[PDB]
């Protein structure tokens, strides 16, 4: 993969654990999306 | 379900289940549960 899209927040049941990927793919979320994702 | 990892008080000794079914969980949430268990 190259870059994760910002619409993972729209996914209700997908996690970093669920979306298991290499870490350089994990590092790709926008900052507000990080704020919304660390709080799920 | 992965939502079992959302429970803070639950740990490995609390969550008594078969090894394969426990392994169905994602690796990192299992690591979180392990770390909350042993300390």
């Amino acid at each position: 993969f190259e870059v994760l899209p910002p619409e993972l927040g729209d996914c209700r049941a997908l996690k970093r654990a669920g979306l298991v990927v290499e870490d350089a793919l994990f590092e790709t979320l926008p900052s507000d999306v990080r704020e919304q994702m660390k709080a799920d | 379900p992965v939502e079992l990892g959302e429970c803070p008080l639950l740990k490995r000794s609390g969550l008594v289940v078969e090894e394969d079914l426990f392994s169905t969980l994602p690796p990192e949430v299992k690591e979180r549960l392990w770390r909350a268990d042993k300390e």
